[PDB]
Formats: structure tokens, C-alpha cells, sequence
């Protein structure tokens, strides 16, 4: 396909791809440009919904603009950027299936005569002599201009399987940033065209048809809001997950009607439309195109797919009941700044986009007002919650819905469309067009009108806390009683619940004042570790479905559980139920179970007892069905409740988050404007407080993540506990009835003898093992998403892991953490095998590496950690720099000095921290791993996997450097493999964990740490005596070598294959000794090692090692090792002494 | 996992498709095909 993007507000009139247009019958016309074949856009808001609506009359939650899209430059920017989003869904292969398949599914001829067919999708010029052929053309939006949405041209067209032409209401230029990411408008396009996808092959539900979404818990009432079938059927999200199940609890007449339309107006066309000369071979290759898919692939297009396959961030859970709990905040895009064809430039979360103007503008009109009252019936709070814009039923859904007892259950989404099929098809010319006149229901637009009450309470709700957690003045106190920041009349303090923070704040209430840069320095690094030590701490405590990490301060952030002395004792006293409202919502399903026929009776045993498998078969699958209606069931009543706390628990961690960095700039400001300090120290506090600023962030996204996991695996135990129960007791009383009936029913059977009567009754009973269902994985694997995995490695802590390889013809060298690192490094560097990958060759004179990061630049509270694998060639004494980050002698280093190291740490103030390392320049390989942690204020340094230093950094202020680490090595050739950078510390168990996976790659290494390899001339040494080496020496007439208390002997292993170079580990070996001419090993009687000549009759030894010692290999020979022997010292195959005598090495 | 013993492909990413080549010689590839079909035992087991 090829999007046309060479057409603006003021392009020609051609007649044939940008035309003025009419819509449906009414009198306004409006401008179109034809896209691709049949898809058009239309740059204008949508008629038939008016651009002025009364007050009364708005959705709430909609922004409502009449002046939007209305200048001509508005229009052009409309056009240009649903063309950029066009482009960039047709770019990926999904999408460019999708939108050939929309450009090939016309809707079916109306056979106004027998033989005789006129096109449903056409739209009329303005004096109505040109006719245009379009599938789907994209509109504005409506009167809401936030309201995304798709409507189809007729009705029962579009219902019956002949399909309708549908029109889409776009918004491009507005975003909404949901948790950590802006919500991709191509995404919403996607959506929007499958829905149109459902239009134009005529398979859209009865309006009646949709499945239970919510709870609504915020009532006194029992109300379930329900979402409609073609929303739930392409949201995607975790709620699609509790109805795409094998085998399906809930199925519709629907999905039977569907495919019976679909096929029966796939005969109609290929019986009288394929053969027919009457219409253009155009509509005969489109509707070949159209029904070369089936009912199924358009059932199973849906956002989760397409989030999957662009790599788009998208909500997951309740994801069409955001208007409850997410109160958006919009930001515009700028096609031209901020956008391009891979989307959001610079990924979803690391783009900047300014506020839009509208965010005022949105309309609140909320379903419930929350008024907390005293005694005395005094009004002292007042908050809103909102609806979600979803039919609310009174009736139970799962108490009336019948589990189908009789029924059938039998790739990618749309691997049957042909692009390069749709795009060889010549278009429809407007003169072989013939219209039906009454293609188009009249457009009437749909108000909603939301319905307001009011509720009194005792108890502070957690939306009570949630408001009051949030202020507009700008001179904050964090106060820390609720009822007191209620009853503050000064509107001067704000709730906060980080009494670490707080008590920090009151214990330097009578401090003197910041006059200086480092005092500046000292307050933020201690404000923003008593905020993170607030945030982020996490108890684990074991309840009656494991261990949980209770994260206390919910109590403190969404009034839960105040009354006693802690959050975690009442979760604990209480159990996981108590932290929602409505607990005893659990409803038996109405389910049916078909007797045993009694037209069986008069069949022979084998036929009944196969009838009677026949009927094991589908009771089993009917309770796999009653048990996925009550995870469906749970999800809807009990975990809606818990996300409700999800949601308002991150909102107020948002709250705090910005309440703290109120504070920190309204210091900073203030010491900027009253104080004396130097221009350039106040520059780089800004510098710093940037940074600082995003590593509050950051803390922030990690107490969300806790949160989250919390409240998961609460639900979770809530199912374990209060659902399942349940379910076991109705299904042990059904199974029970089948019981029953199916001996009853196998005594009364006529054919059958007494014997043969015992079995049957014995091999068709039911027992707990039928309606185990329970499956605790499956549970939590249900939150699994695209949009985790994606969060996850965009957030990943890897800030930078060097990967080098060699490709025939040069070397490759880069970042491999997905970060925006950028490396400039000196062409001249070599490659050479390490530990377990490449490492560079540095020459020490001209070969440079440059990483540039933003993070590089550290700061003041930024945890970081560097390891990597160093092995020096130089003997250099002179301190010489390796590698750091050092702008105006601030910042980290690390320079060879003597035989060892030396780690340097140089802050703005002048506070260093400088130690030494010793002999680690050994013509060998050591894992250095260092660790800043500004948490706890901890520097760990481990060499190889030893804990070589471990100090405070109590007394270190901002280190701020420059961006750029620079790796010159001076003075010293060495190899350096595995640089990697974190943005956390790092503990002793990670550094032993990496240590050993990355040495246990199944190799053999030498006491240089290298590998060891066949054909090479080393020399033997033992673990115990490794400064003794080997000796040979002659005695009786043979040659035997020997450790002393002499020439020291040459060692080599050889292989069977000639193609084998390293040695790796549980392999067969073949040692050899370089004499005047090559001899082998042997295995004498007493188990001494002889020294042969023979070629054949030496024997081949096995070698092996320990993943815990790094090169201590262990030769060994059906099972009896090689040790050393006692004083006479030789070796010898025995196993009767110590386990050290086994052990080998090489050098 | 042993030397000299055929083995099927399977793929994890698409698990619905097998490998096959599109022809022997140098011009040659090997591609990814479906569907993997199914292999059924009613009411027992069902699995492609």
C-alpha cells in the first residue's frame, strides 16, 4: 500500500481523489481526499452530530470546543496528521493488512432486480453528478471533540452480514498520559477501523448484547455496568483474558448467526454475483477479497494483538472504564515535533508534550457526591467520583445467563489477506456506479445524560483523602491529620503520610539558614532519601495464602483500615477481604444438566458405556465452564474493587510525588533569588536538582510497582479464599445430583447384567478430582501484558551493557541496553575473545571509548553501578587513568595505580573518597564491580567475587560530571569485556550470581583466567602446591613426573577430533608431554601416571571442574580421579584421601 | 538433546507454523509455513 500524503487543506478538486462531498441526505457538504483505494478523509468535524449542544446535554468527562477544526490551517493539520498516522500504521505488516483488508471490505450489492446490483458505499458530489467509491471515510470528531469514535451508514445493513460504509470521529492532536506513558493516537486509530472492520462485514451485535464489565461498589445498591459486545471484543486488555477461554463460558446466539450470514452472503456472491457481467469486475475482486475472511479473524483482531505487534503502550485493565477511575489530562501532539512515523519520537515515555489548553475545559459532571460529615451533621468534606459511560443494569448478569450444556468447540489474526492482491485491483470509476437510494439510516446523535446523587458519610472515603492530598498553594505543609487538614480553615496545610519526611522536615524547623550551596546539597540529599525510605518501604508478613508484601502506608493514603494501631495488624486481623466494601457478592450460575436419554436403555453394553463416556466428557468440560464463569464473576465483583484501590493508591503516591517537588523547587527558587551564592554553584544546582527530580521519579515508579503487586496478589488470595470455597460446595452438590441420576439411571437399564451394571456405575462416578480446576499461575498470569513487558525494559535499570562482535569485514561495538547511549569510540580497537564474549584490545596511547548518557552525569542522589571484566597487559606503577566520568575534577574514576587500582570519588565541595585495590594487574581477569548506593550511603567494591571494599559515603555531596564516561586506559594495553552501567546498587549476591553464570559457560580456563585450549604448551601446577610445579624425571627405566619438597615438564592435552581448539568441560583428553620426541600419558597397575610412547594405548581421561571454584580443574578416569600422591611425590588414581589433592591448574 | 537423531522444528514465537525449504541449491532458502494442523481423539485429547 501507499498512503498519498501530497494533498493539503487547498489542493484542486480532481474529481477522482479529492472531492467535495455530501453527507448522508442531508444539505452540508464537506471536503474529502481519497487516502488509499476507498479510504478517505474527511479534515472537518462530523457533521451530524451539531458543534453547539446545550449544557445539560454534554457527556460528562468530554471537552467541548465549537472552534476547534474550524480555520483552514486547523484543517491542514488535521489532514497531515491523520495522514502521519496512516503512514505509520501502514508501515508495520499488521497494520498494512489491516487497512488493505478495510480498503477491500465493501459492503454487499443491494440486488434491487434479480440480476441487477447497486452499491451501498458511495457519496454524492455537490450538483450530484459524481459518484465516489469509499469503504470508510475519517472524519473530525463530533460536538465532544475527546470522543473517538466509528458509526456505521445503515443499520440493518450493517447487522444482517451485507455491511455499510462507516464513518470514523478522529482526534490526532490530543493525548492522555495513563500511569507512566502517552497513550498512542495511531492505537486509537486501530481501534476505531476495526470497528469499522465489523461494520463493513455487516456482523454487528444486537444492541442488547454485551457482556458485564464492573461492579459499581461506589453505590449502596447492587448495579452491574455492562460493556458492548464489539468494545469488549476488540479493548483487548486483562478483561478480555476472563472471556477468551477454552472452552468458552459465555457464548451468544451471535457467534452462531454470525458465520450463517457470512457464508450465506459468501454463496449469494460467488453463485450469482462472481458470474455475473453486470457490475465491474472491481466489486467482483473486492468482495473475493472481503469474504476470503471469516467471521473468527475479524472476532479475534483486538487492541492486545496490535499492542503487541507495534509495540504500543496502551491500558490494560479496565481499559473502557477509565472515566471512574483515571480523570485524564490531555496533551497535544505536534506531527511535526513530536511524532513520526515510529511513533511518539523517542519512545512513549522519553518524549516531552506540552499541556493542552482544553484540561480546564473538561466537563465533571460526577454519578455520586461524597459529602464527609460530623455528629452534628456539619458538611466537612466534599469530593466526586465519576461514572465510566457504560449501561448500568439492576439485574444480576450471572444469576440469568444459561452455560450452554450442548454445544461445539473446535493462526494469525489475518494471515488470509493478500496486500499485494488488494493493490493490483484497479479502482471503481465513477462511471460504473449505480446507487441505492436508501444506503443511509438518518444520523441522529445520542446524548448521554449522566444522573447525580448524593451520599453522607461518617467515615472518610479513600477519595476524601485522595482530594485532600492535593493543593494548590505553594507554601506546603505536609500535615499528618487528615481531619485537622479538613478542618484548616488557613488552607495552609496539606495531608501527606511520609512521617519520615515530615519528622525530617520538623526536626530542621528551627535550623539555620541554607546560606550555601552545600547546605543546599546536604538538604536535598536528605529530603530525598527520607522520601524514597517513605515511598518504597515494603514489609513482608505471611497471611493465609503466603508471603505479601504489604506495603503499610495504604491504610494512611485510602482509609483503610485505620482504627487500629498499624495497617499491617488489621490486614492481618482482618484478612484480605476486609479491604473492599462489598464482600458476599458471589452468586450460584444458573446451569442446566441434561438427564441421561432414556433411549439408551435398550442399547448393548458397549454403546451405553460409550454414551456414558460421552456424557463424562461434557459434564467435565460444563464445569471447566461454571468454573470460568466465576473467575469472570470474581474479576467483575471483587478485583474491581481492588483496582479501584490500585488506581486511587497510585494517584495519591502522584500526589505526593508532586507535593514533594513543590517543595524542592520553591527551596530552590528561593535560595536562587535570597542568597549570595556564586552564578556558576547556582547553575549547577539547577543541574543537579533536575536530576534529582528524576530520581525522585523513578522512586516514585517503584512504590507504584509495589502497590500493584500488592493489591494483585491480595485479589488473587481473596479468590483462593473466598471464591473457590464456593465454587467447591455448589459443584460437590451437582456432582452429587449427576451421581445420583447416573446410577440411578444404570440400575434402571434393562440390557445391561448386575456385573456389568457395578462397573458402569463405578466408572462414571464424579469426585473433587473433576472440579479441580485451581491454578494458582494462571491467576497471576492473567496481568501478564504487552504493556508490562514493555514498561518493564523501558524502564530496564540497565542504563549501559557494551556488546562487541566481529562481522566479516569489521568490528561491532555498542550499546546493547536500549537506552539513548550514544559511543564514539577510536576505529584502531580489536576484538578478542574474553570470558564469554569480546573484549576491546586497548593499545593505551590512542584508543579511545566515549559513552554519552544523561545519566552519566550522576548528581547528588542517583544509586549507580559499574561492572565489567578487566585484564591489564602493563606494569606500569604510574597512576594512570582507565575509566570514569571526571568534568572540572568532579566526578568518579578509576585509575591503575602500582600492581592494583584505584577508585577516586571527587564532589563539587572537594570531598573525596579515594581507596586502593591491590594486585589486581596480574596479566588476569578480575570482575570489578562497583556500587554507589545513596540510600543507605554505601560504597561496595568487589574484586572477582570478594567483598574488597565496603565504605560510607555519608560525606559525599554532588558529584555531578559530565555526561561523557570516557575508557582510555592510559599507559596500560588491556583487555576490558562486559562494561556495563546500572541505575542501582548493586549486593553481594548479584555480583556472586553474575560472577559464576557468566564463568560457568561450560569452558576450561587456565590460571590466567583465559581458555584453555588443545595443542598448547602449558605447564601443570596443583590447587595445593600451585607454586610447585611439575618435574619429569627417569626412574626405572620409565619417565615419571613429580612435585619437589629437576626440568620442569611441558604439559599438553589433545583431542580426538583435529577440529576442536578450546578445551570444554566433560570432555575426553589425551595428555601429552613435549620430550625429544611427543609422548603420551598412562595409567599404570599401581595407578601411577607413566609416561608411553605409544599412540593408541594411551587411554583418555575425562575433565570436569566446580562452578563455585573459577579455574580449578579435575582430571579423572572412570571414575577414580588424579591426586597427589604420598611422600617417597608422584600422582595417583585413588580416591581414599583428601578432596584438595584432586584439584589442578594450568598456566 | 543428541547427535544423529532427527528432529522436528518448532518456532516459539508462531508455534502454528513448521519450517520447510522452498527448494534445494544455491538460489535456495528455508521458510516458515502452516497451518500445523491438528491431531484429535474426541473427548481425550486434542493438540496440533
Amino acid at each position: 500500500m501507499k498512503i498519498n500524503n501530497n494533498f493539503n487543506i487547498d489542493s484542486l478538486i480532481d474529481n477522482r481523489d479529492v472531492a467535495i462531498v455530501r453527507g448522508r441526505k442531508t444539505d452540508t457538504f464537506f471536503k474529502v481526499f481519497q487516502v488509499a483505494p476507498n479510504i478517505w478523509v474527511a479534515p472537518e468535524r462530523y457533521y451530524g452530530e451539531s458543534l453547539n449542544i446545550n449544557e445539560d446535554q454534554k457527556s460528562d468527562g468530554g471537552i467541548y470546543d465549537s472552534n476547534f477544526l474550524l480555520t483552514n490551517d486547523e484543517k491542514d493539520e488535521f489532514l497531515q496528521a491523520t495522514v502521519k498516522i496512516l503512514q505509520r500504521i501502514n508501515n508495520n505488516v499488521i497494520g498494512a493488512k489491516l487497512l488493505s483488508l478495510i480498503s477491500t471490505a465493501i459492503p454487499f450489492p443491494y440486488e434491487y432486480k434479480p440480476g441487477d446490483y447497486r452499491q451501498t458505499n458511495y457519496l454524492v458530489s455537490k450538483d450530484n453528478q459524481h459518484y465516489y467509491t469509499a469503504n470508510l471515510v475519517i472524519f473530525g470528531p463530533g460536538t465532544n471533540i475527546v470522543e473517538n469514535n466509528a458509526v456505521y451508514y445503515k443499520k440493518e445493513d450493517s447487522e444482517n452480514g451485507m455491511g455499510t460504509m462507516s464513518e470514523i470521529w478522529f482526534q490526532p492532536f490530543l493525548t492522555y498520559k495513563y500511569d507512566q506513558f502517552y497513550v498512542d493516537p495511531a492505537l486509537e486509530l486501530i481501534k476505531c477501523l476495526i470497528k469499522s472492520l465489523y461494520y463493513l462485514y455487516g456482523i454487528k451485535p444486537s444492541d442488547d448484547l454485551s457482556i458485564p464489565y464492573r461492579l459499581r461498589s461506589e453505590f449502596n445498591s447492587l448495579e452491574y455496568s455492562e460493556l458492548d459486545m464489539v468494545d469488549f471484543l476488540i479493548s483487548g486488555g486483562t478483561d478480555y483474558k476472563l472471556l477468551n477461554t477454552n472452552p468458552y463460558w459465555f457464548t451468544d446466539n451471535y457467534f452462531i448467526n454470525a458465520p450463517k450470514n457470512f457464508e450465506k452472503y459468501k454463496n449469494d456472491y460467488e453463485t450469482k454475483i462472481k458470474n455475473n457481467n453486470d457490475i465491474a469486475n472491481s466489486i467482483k475482486l473486492y468482495l473475493e477479497q472481503k469474504f476470503k475472511t471469516n467471521v473468527q479473524d475479524i472476532w479475534e483482531l483486538n487492541l492486545s494483538y496490535f499492542s503487541t505487534e507495534f509495540e504500543i503502550m496502551m491500558p490494560e485493565i479496565f481499559n473502557n472504564a477509565l472515566n471512574h477511575y483515571h480523570r485524564k489530562e490531555y496533551y497535544v501532539i505536534d506531527y511535526f515535533k513530536n511524532y513520526n512515523i515510529n511513533g511518539f519520537i523517542n519512545g512513549q515515555i522519553k518524549t516531552i508534550l506540552l499541556l493542552s489548553k482544553y484540561n480546564k475545559n473538561i466537563i465533571n459532571k460526577p454519578e455520586l457526591i461524597v459529602n464527609l460529615i460530623n455528629e452534628n451533621n456539619s458538611v466537612l468534606m466534599k469530593s466526586n467520583i465519576y461514572g465510566d459511560g457504560l449501561k448500568g443494569t439492576i439485574g444480576n448478569f450471572y444469576a440469568v445467563y444459561k452455560i450452554p450444556y450442548n454445544i461445539g468447540d473446535e493462526d494469525s489474526c489475518l494471515d488470509n489477506v493478500d496486500i499485494k492482491e488488494i493493490d493490483n485491483i484497479p479502482p471503481i470509476n465513477d462511471a460504473d456506479i449505480y446507487p441505492y437510494r436508501k444506503n443511509c439510516d438518518p444520523f441522529t446523535p445520542v446524548y448521554n445524560i449522566t444522573e447525580t446523587k448524593e451520599i453522607n458519610t461518617t467515615i472518610p472515603f479513600p477519595v476524601n483523602y485522595l482530594q485532600a492530598q492535593v493543593t494548590n498553594s505553594n507554601d506546603i505543609n505536609l500535615s499528618s491529620d487528615f481531619l485537622k487538614v479538613i478542618s484548616s480553615k488557613d488552607r495552609s496545610l496539606v495531608y501527606s503520610f511520609l512521617d519520615n519526611t515530615i519528622d525530617y522536615l520538623d526536626s530542621i524547623k528551627y535550623d539555620g539558614p541554607i546560606d550555601t550551596d552545600k547546605k543546599y546539597y546536604l538538604w536535598l540529599k536528605e529530603i530525598f532519601r527520607n522520601y524514597s525510605f517513605d515511598m518504597t518501604e515494603t514489609q513482608e508478613v505471611n497471611t493465609l495464602c503466603g508471603f505479601n508484601k504489604v506495603v503499610p502506608w495504604l491504610g494512611k493514603a485510602l482509609n483503610i483500615l485505620n482504627t487500629g494501631n498499624s495497617f499491617i495488624e488489621e490486614f492481618k486481623t482482618l484478612g484480605p477481604i476486609s479491604l473492599i466494601n462489598k464482600k458476599e457478592n458471589i452468586t450460584m450460575p444458573k446451569i442446566e444438566i441434561d438427564e441421561i436419554p432414556n433411549s439408551m436403555l435398550n442399547l448393548s453394553f458397549k454403546d451405553l458405556s460409550e454414551n456414558l463416556f460421552n456424557i463424562f466428557s461434557k459434564n467435565n468440560s460444563y464445569f471447566e465452564k461454571i468454573y470460568y464463569d466465576f473467575l469472570d464473576q470474581w474479576w467483575t465483583q471483587y478485583y474491581s474493587q481492588y483496582f479501584d484501590l490500585i488506581c486511587m493508591a497510585k494517584r495519591s503516591v502522584l500526589a505526593q510525588e508532586s507535593l514533594i517537588k513543590k517543595i524542592i523547587q520553591k527551596k530552590l527558587s528561593y535560595l536562587i533569588g535570597n542568597s549570595n551564592i556564586s552564578s556558576d554553584n547556582l547553575a549547577l544546582m539547577n543541574l543537579t536538582t533536575t536530576n534529582t527530580l528524576r530520581d525522585i521519579s523513578n522512586e516514585s515508579q517503584i512504590a507504584m510497582n509495589n502497590v500493584n503487586n500488592f493489591l494483585n496478589n491480595v485479589a488473587i488470595c481473596v479468590f483462593q479464599t473466598n471464591i473457590y470455597p464456593k465454587f467447591i460446595s455448589f459443584m460437590e452438590q451437582c456432582i452429587n445430583n449427576i451421581n445420583k441420576n447416573t446410577r440411578e439411571f444404570i440400575q434402571k437399564c434393562t440390557n445391561i447384567t448386575e456385573n456389568e451394571k457395578l462397573q458402569l456405575i463405578n466408572q462414571n462416578i464424579f469426585s473433587s478430582l473433576d472440579f479441580d480446576f485451581l491454578n494458582i499461575e494462571n491467576l497471576k498470569s492473567l496481568f501478564n501484558s504487552e504493556t508490562g513487558l514493555l514498561i518493564k525494559e523501558e524502564t530496564s535499570p540497565y542504563e549501559l551493557v557494551l556488546y562487541a562482535f566481529q562481522e566479516p569485514g569489521n568490528n561491532a561495538i555498542g550499546d546493547a541496553s536500549g537506552k539513548n547511549t550514544s559511543i564514539e569510540y577510536s576505529k584502531d580497537i580489536g576484538l578478542v575473545y574474553g570470558i564469554n564474549s569480546d573484549a576491546l584490545y586497548l593499545n593505551g596511547s590512542n584508543q579511545s571509548i566515549s559513552f554519552s548518557n544523561d545519566f552519566f552525569e550522576n548528581g547528588l542522589t542517583n544509586s549507580f553501578s559499574i561492572y565489567f571484566w578487566l585484564r591489564n597487559l602493563g606494569k606500569d606503577t604510574i597512576k594512570s587513568k582507565l575509566i570514569g566520568s571526571k568534568e572540572d575534577n568532579c566526578g568518579w574514576e578509576i585509575y591503575f595505580q602500582d600492581t592494583g587500582l584505584v577508585f577516586n570519588m571527587i564532589d563539587s565541595n572537594g570531598n573525596e573518597k579515594n581507596i586502593y585495590l591491590s594486585d589486581v594487574s596480574n596479566n588476569s581477569w578480575h570482575y570489578i564491580t562497583i556500587s554507589v548506593d545513596r540510600l543507605k550511603e554505601q560504597l561496595l567494591i568487589f574484586i572477582d567475587d570478594n567483598l574488597v571494599a565496603n565504605e560510607s559515603i555519608k560525606e559525599i555531596l554532588n558529584i555531578y560530571s559530565s555526561n561523557i564516561i570516557s575508557l582510555l586506559s592510559e599507559n596500560n594495553p588491556s583487555y576490558i569485556e562486559g562494561l556495563t552501567i546500572l541505575n542501582k546498587p548493586t549486593t553481594s549476591q548479584e555480583v556472586l550470581s553474575n560472577y559464576f553464570k557468566v564463568l560457568n559457560n561450560s569452558y576450561i580456563r587456565d590460571s590466567s583466567e583465559e581458555r584453555l585450549e588443545y595443542n598448547k604448551t602449558y605447564q601443570l601446577y596443583n590447587y595445593v602446591f600451585s607454586e610447585n610445579p611439575i618435574y619429569e624425571i627417569k626412574q626405572n627405566n620409565n619417565i615419571y613426573l613429580t612435585i619437589n619438597n629437576l626440568q620442569v615438564s611441558k604439559f599438553k592435552l589433545l583431542s580426538i577430533n583435529p577440529n576442536k581448539q578450546y578445551v570444554q568441560k566433560l570432555d575426553e583428553v589425551i595428555i601429552s608431554v613435549l620430550d625429544n620426541m611427543e609422548k603420551y600419558i598412562d595409567i599404570s597397575e599401581d595407578n601411577r601416571l607413566q609416561l608411553i610412547d605409544n599412540k593408541n594405548n594411551a587411554k583418555k581421561m575425562i575433565i570436569s571442574n566446580d562452578i563455585f571454584i573459577s579455574n580449578c580443574l579435575t582430571l579423572s578416569y572412570n571414575g577414580k580421579y588424579i591426586c597427589l600422591s604420598m611422600k617417597d611425590n608422584w600422582m595417583i588414581c585413588n580416591n581414599d584421601m583428601s578432596k584438595y589433592l584432586y584439584l589442578w591448574s594450568f598456566k | 538433546l543428541q547427535y544423529d537423531k532427527p528432529y522436528y522444528m518448532l518456532n516459539l514465537y508462531d508455534p502454528n507454523k513448521y519450517v520447510d525449504v522452498n527448494n534445494v541449491g544455491i538460489r535456495g532458502y528455508m521458510y516458515l509455513k502452516g497451518p500445523r494442523g491438528s491431531v484429535m481423539t474426541t473427548n481425550i485429547y486434542l493438540n496440533s
